């Protein structure tokens, strides 16, 4: 779970 | 229907259908069995397809259901599930018709204006239909996977 | 293609045209659905009175297959 | 306009549901009939000028309708009648291929009856010409495809009546 | 720009001609139908870029070259979003078309005085026969002041 | 449980105006640390700052009177203005 | 179209007499109301989209019309309804600025009732949508300008009746 | 449009037969009338505007039609009346020169009544103006040509009625 | 009115009124008081204005009142004075409106054809309007005369 | 080419190929082997095909070579045969390309002008093309017969 | 600018500027001292006005900055602040010019295309500009607050 | 314009001959390309907005090109650049699915350099935009399909420069 900054 | 599309083209040209249109309709009528198989599979596995795709979309874009978002609240996430159901059924209609006319006519024309009015992230909806594409491809056969993927690609591009 | 037929009376408010003008002052045409809104906006802005309009071609509320 | 497939899709979308077994069998029936429909359309396109020619020759030529005072007299209105018959044939082929009369009622009967009434066109003579067209088409294509073509052309006749 | 005898297998506009002769559509509707035709896109839309398509369309329908870069931008947006049919419909249902040709006059070549350069642009458009060259008479208007 | 939200809605339903107002006040107190954080921008507050400024200008006694009238659904212009708004506005 | 001033001028000119005391009083009334009308127009131009969205949500969303088989169903019909309500808002604001309903009569009401009759669009539903727009605009502008804005919207609904 | 010559030719052509003694009689009668027809047409062309001048002066001027509240009020409506009377005079001259009142049907009366009803033009006042034009033209061009023009003017007024 | 002009312009652009336009309507409604005062002055002194302008025009153009002229005869002169009153009323309407649209709509469209039909020298009519213009300017304050001069000479130029 | 045909049709709407167009391109690219095979099967019998077709047409409509006729002379008989050969090359082009575009662009557009200028009967030339199609169907395989007869049928109907 | 807008309208009607347009330009040029002062005030409060404007925007809709939002990291939030400074500069331009044409020319044409290609929530952009306007009005004189609020409001309406 | 298939067809036709062996092998090569081209076109139609989005984000985005002075400033010019990229991508897909650059150099290179010079467009920045388009398309279509797409885009760049 993450979103590429 | 591709038959209706070919008829529209022929009547626009004021001529009878050409060999290309005849071969197209012949191939469609011969492949109608596989098309109906794909439609039946999608209808049977609709709820699991939509739920898995919606959860993958949630993981991709958690902010969609985060507080202050359009999908926030169980009501506003069930409405996403309903919209995904609508678009999956529209894809089934397009698969069974062979052309994108019903999709463009029921879910593509005016969709951007509707989602502007409702505040929805159409890019997020495009990601959701993408995820539905992978889920349906997994649940579905490989040979028909390309055929269904073509219509998913069309919808993703148009609603993108 | 779900066309519209309209009867509209468009008067002349700026110029006194000396040649025959019923053919464009009181006319009944067949308008496509896509262009109906634009045509009606143009007619109203030109000041004509839309006496009548009716969906001559097509079926009301067709959820699919309207072309 | 809508073919049989699009008509079924519209009927399903009216209740906003996936296609059930009834729609499944309807689509199967249309897909089965499409093999015949394609061949009938091909032969009709092959003889498109033909069927019109023999139908007019056997139905209206050398008659009072063509004689002076007849409502086909003079070359201009004769060509108008021929163009109308060609219209009817092409739209009948369109309706046959689509499997539905939606295109026909959308395009051929849009004010055609009132137009013919105002012009004084002989409705009975028009019906006879369409019947000759139907007979020639049935002879060319066969009993079955001829039957579908005839039911469509009879729809044109009913609209014109 | 020509009589359509050597460019058609048979006249596909027979239905439009019949409707016009029955008076159920006006000459403006006939013009719109001619514009939204496979032959028109074959002749002036298929073999030219969108800028040249805009030039040819405005010359054929409005009777004059593009008004300005604003008109060019609007028509390019129309062509990019809805293709050629929407372009023809917009150019034919605009208020300029009705104020000039009305609902009964076939469009004709115009000799406008304004705005600037419109007269020379229309002159260059109309003084050359069909398919004389592929260059663009008015590709765009170089703005005097550049924003940003 | 699937029916947690409708059950809680019914439970809030039988409570009276005082119970509802106290519960919402304590919910705001627990907000952020215990309950869901607030992101008011998603709602069209532009059609609500008028009533907000009006209530701010109102005196404390009339402020509480209007608040209780809203809580018990009294027939007041402010009550009708609140009611006509969408639920996110509310 | 017309405004308050042009309406008064025409009312005097029809009997061909100069602007008397009553005409001057009406002109003074409109001139006084001008500042309020301009402020309300500024507010509505501020919140054009939001007013329509709130009105439709509180009036039509999650109701029978938006469901499959409803007039507002499908993206195309949703967009059409949104556009119609947006034009209604804009033209009601126009009428509020002008002080007269002539703009609505000759730009929003001729060719619209029978257009909805042809399309099957729900007049009883669009009436309530306009009423929701009226409520939203009243809440934004305030009671003073809101009363006249609602007057114009009620005029629109009555004409649509 | 058809003149006496075209009417005779159509009467022959509907039977599809060459011209006979009756056709020659009709043609020579029209040829005899042609001298008077051409002279009356030339004089009316020479002084057409004047004729409209006296007709409007003796039919509508200094009346409620021209006064405020009447449909001849305002310069735009006055010029519209002048142009309409020019239309009627020109087309009456056309019909007189042709010998048949079909140009009036297919070029004047075609939608004129409905247009007048939609725009509010007073049919009775228009008929009175037509009668005034007929009287002036008769007094200006004599007895036989006067009656010839008057029959077509009465045709136009009856069609208006 | 400027209100109607701005509304029509905004509608043609398919938008709402811009801030500058709304400021312009604000200025117009502010100046409405002076407009009404000018209109009241013209209405009060209309008969004197009409009489003086008619006398001045008759002296300047005796042919129109001469035998064989259009205005020859007491009834013709009275009708011409009625026309003068009509144009003064139109000028008052234009003054109150702040634009020339009412004047143009009521008595400036087709005026040339109208007076050609009536056999009235349009240059003489324009001269009469001019005479009414100077009479009103004398009878009215400097600023108000300047305001009414725009409508007066607009009518004069259009009819000339 | 059906490729360029669908390309132009899509560019008319300024969009990529639809699922129907891409599917038909799939079918055409797959069946190009059989298409080229029918290409050789018709390009190998050109002399016999035209000879038999023209010979049959000569007694079908003897007026073509009758005295005072269109092709009464030996030279005009040979010229009619050469037109038969041109049209057969055009149909071969169309069958290989999968679209009637080569037919239209080479030997159909303005052909009515051609044959009214030269006085030749369009119905007779259509009957000649029908004879060509009949002989080709006789001398080629069954499925190839239908495939080539589609384009023979198109040219026959369009020209006739 | 207001002068540019008046010139454009006069050119469109093919005429000289009306007395109303001239007096409006005169009033604008006379009162320009206040407009320049307010532009100076907003320029000075630029840094803070952006600071608390962005803070209030993020608090009102953290989803744009939360995971999944357009500006999730500090880097993209810095870009969002950069855009907010763009729009502040545009509103300053509008205040100095007196008319919204610079705003439309620079940052409102194709803005929907820009913020649909970037995936930015245009509603979020509208809310950010609205908070900008609220804080500017708070730190600005009330009447001058309305003077700047006209342009802020126009930008808000165009964004929405 | 033309593709490989129409190129072989008209190359044969200009000499007026049937399909020789060279044409047969050319057609076989194009058919072998075939499904690869159709798959690349389908994936491009899938992610149509994607390739342009990340191509801008790679090359043009966050630079003096999109800064003041650079041609990308203002939302209008930004959206114009996006529209140009969409034109270029659709023409690239068309040229890929066809097999020839005739569509491009008839719909792209005609006057494009001069129009961009008239608008003062940065040819280098445009070329970089098409480059980023090329890599983003390659990363989604594969190796050989991406290579041929890049070849077509490079022809576009050469024509632009
Ligand atoms: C006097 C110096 C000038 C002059 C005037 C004149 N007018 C008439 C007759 C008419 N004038 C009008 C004009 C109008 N009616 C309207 O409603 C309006 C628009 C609001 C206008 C401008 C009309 C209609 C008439 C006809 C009578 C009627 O009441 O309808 C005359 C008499 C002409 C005659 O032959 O009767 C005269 C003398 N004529 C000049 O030469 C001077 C320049
Ligand atoms: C005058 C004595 C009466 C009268 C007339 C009047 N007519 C109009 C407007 C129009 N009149 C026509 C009629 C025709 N146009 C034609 O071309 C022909 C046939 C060749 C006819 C009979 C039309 C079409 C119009 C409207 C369009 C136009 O004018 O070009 C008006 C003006 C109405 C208005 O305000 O729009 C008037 C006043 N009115 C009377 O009161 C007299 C009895
Ligand atoms: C022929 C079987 C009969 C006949 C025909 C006839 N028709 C007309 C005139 C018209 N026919 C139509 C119909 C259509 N036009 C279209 O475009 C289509 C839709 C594709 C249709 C169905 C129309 C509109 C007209 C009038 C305009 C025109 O010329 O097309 C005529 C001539 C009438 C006249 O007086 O000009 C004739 C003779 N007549 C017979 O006797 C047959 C029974
Ligand atoms: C979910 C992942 C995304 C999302 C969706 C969402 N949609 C709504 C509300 C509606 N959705 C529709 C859509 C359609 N109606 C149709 O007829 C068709 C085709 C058949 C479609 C696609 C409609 C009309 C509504 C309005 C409600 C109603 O139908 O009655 C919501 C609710 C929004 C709200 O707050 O009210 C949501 C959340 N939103 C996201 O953010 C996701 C990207
Ligand atoms: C929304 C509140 C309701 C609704 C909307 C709806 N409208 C249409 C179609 C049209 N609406 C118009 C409207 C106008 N034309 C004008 O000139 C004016 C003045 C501003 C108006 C308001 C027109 C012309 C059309 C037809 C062309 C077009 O569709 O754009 C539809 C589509 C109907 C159909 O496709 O069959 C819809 C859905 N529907 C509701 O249920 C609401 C009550
Ligand atoms: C034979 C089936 C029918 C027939 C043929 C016929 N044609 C001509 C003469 C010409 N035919 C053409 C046509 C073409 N030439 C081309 O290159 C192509 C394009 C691919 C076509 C369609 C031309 C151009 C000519 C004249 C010049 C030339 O031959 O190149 C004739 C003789 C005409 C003459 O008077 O010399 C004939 C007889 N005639 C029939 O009756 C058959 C039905
Ligand atoms: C902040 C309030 C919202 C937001 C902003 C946001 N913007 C970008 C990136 C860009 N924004 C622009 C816009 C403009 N440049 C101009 O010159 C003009 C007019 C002067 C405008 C409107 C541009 C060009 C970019 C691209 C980068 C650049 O400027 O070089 C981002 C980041 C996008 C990315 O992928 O990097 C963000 C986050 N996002 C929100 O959610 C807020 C509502
Ligand atoms: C963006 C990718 C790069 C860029 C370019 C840029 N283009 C414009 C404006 C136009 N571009 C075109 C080009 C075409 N139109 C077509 O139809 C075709 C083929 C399909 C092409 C190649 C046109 C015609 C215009 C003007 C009309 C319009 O707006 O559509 C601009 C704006 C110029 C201006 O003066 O406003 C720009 C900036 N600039 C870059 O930095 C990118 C590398
Ligand atoms: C006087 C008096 C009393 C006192 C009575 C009084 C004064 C009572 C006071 C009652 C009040 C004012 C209670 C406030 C409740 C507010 C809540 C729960 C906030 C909800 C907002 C949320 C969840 C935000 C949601 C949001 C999110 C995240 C979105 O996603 C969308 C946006 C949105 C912002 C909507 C007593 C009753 C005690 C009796 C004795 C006595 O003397």
């Amino acid at each position: 779970w993450q979103n590429e900054v | 229907s591709i038959v209706t599309k070919s008829i529209v083209n022929a009547d626009a040209e004021a001529r009878y259908l050409s060999p290309g249109e005849l071969d197209r309709i012949k191939a469609f009528v011969t492949g109608g069995a596989a098309r109906l198989r794909i439609a039946e599979t999608l209808t049977g596995s609709r709820e699991t397809i939509v739920k898995q795709a919606g959860d993958r979309l949630f993981q991709k874009r958690p902010d969609i259901v985060s507080p202050g978002g359009n999908a926030y609240g169980e009501e506003m996430t069930a409405t996403c599930l309903r919209d995904m159901d609508y678009y999956l059924r529209l894809v089934t209609y397009g698969v069974v018709s062979g052309d994108v006319t019903p999709i463009e006519e029921i879910g593509l024309v005016g969709v951007r204006e509707m989602y502007r009015s409702l505040g929805t992230p159409i890019e997020a909806v495009a990601q959701s239909v993408r995820e539905m594409k992978e889920v349906a491809s997994g649940l579905m056969s490989s040979d028909d996977a390309a055929e269904a993927s073509a219509y998913f690609d069309f919808v993703i591009g148009k609603m993108s | 293609m779900r066309m519209f037929r309209i009867t509209a009376c468009v008067p002349s408010q700026t110029r006194i045209r000396t040649q025959r003008e019923l053919q464009n002052t009181y006319f009944t045409k067949l308008v496509p659905y896509d262009n109906w809104f634009r045509e009606q906006q143009r007619i109203m802005k030109m000041g004509g009175k839309i006496v009548k309009v009716e969906l001559a071609t097509g079926r009301p509320g067709t959820n699919a297959g309207l072309a | 306009m809508q073919d049989a497939i699009t008509a079924v899709i519209n009927s399903a979308d009216v209740q906003g549901k996936y296609l059930d077994g009834a729609a499944m069998d309807k689509l199967k029936s249309y897909f089965a009939s499409g093999e015949l429909r394609v061949r009938a359309a091909s032969v009709i396109s092959a003889n498109a000028a033909t069927i019109v020619k023999e139908a007019v020759a056997k139905s209206l030529l050398y008659s009072d309708v063509t004689r002076p005072g007849g409502n086909m007299y003079t070359t201009r209105r004769y060509a108008a009648c021929i163009r109308d018959l060609d219209y009817y044939l092409r739209y009948a082929t369109y309706a046959m291929l689509a499997g539905d009369a939606s295109i026909l009622d959308e395009r051929v009967l849009n004010g055609l009856k009132e137009t013919y009434n105002s012009l004084g066109v002989p409705i009975s003579s028009t019906v006879q010409a369409i019947q000759a067209i139907k007979e020639v088409t049935a002879s060319l294509v066969g009993a079955d495809a001829g039957k579908e073509m005839g039911v469509y052309l009879d729809y044109i006749c009913s609209g014109l009546s | 720009e020509r009589d359509l005898e050597p460019y058609i297998i048979n006249s596909e506009f027979t239905a439009l001609e019949s409707k016009l002769s029955n008076n159920e559509i006006n000459v403006k509707e006939f013009i719109e139908g001619l514009g939204t035709s496979e032959l028109y896109m074959k002749e002036f839309y298929a073999p030219y870029p969108n800028t040249k398509v805009i030039e040819m369309g405005t010359k054929h329908f409005l009777g004059r070259a593009p008004l300005n870069q604003k008109e060019i931008q609007q028509y390019n947006q129309i062509l990019a979003s809805q293709g050629l049919k929407a372009f023809i419909g917009a150019m034919v249902n605009g208020m300029e078309y009705l104020q000039t040709f009305g609902e009964d006059t076939v469009p004709y070549r115009r000799f406008p005085t304004l705005p600037a350069a419109n007269f020379p642009n229309t002159e260059r458009l109309y003084n050359k026969l069909t398919k004389q060259d592929k260059e663009l008479v008015v590709p765009s208007f170089t703005p005097v002041v550049k924003v940003g | 449980a699937a029916d947690v939200v409708p059950a809680t809605i019914a439970r809030f339903s039988q409570l009276n105006a005082e119970d509802q107002l106290a519960l919402i006040w304590f919910a705001y107190l627990e907000m952020g640390k215990t309950l869901t954080i607030a992101a008011p921008g998603a709602a069209s507050m532009q059609l609500a700052e008028n009533a907000l400024k009006e209530i701010q200008a109102m005196g404390p006694l009339q402020q509480t009177q209007a608040m209780c009238d809203l809580a018990n659904r009294a027939d007041t212009p402010l009550c009708r203005t609140y009611a006509s708004w969408s639920p996110n506005i509310k």
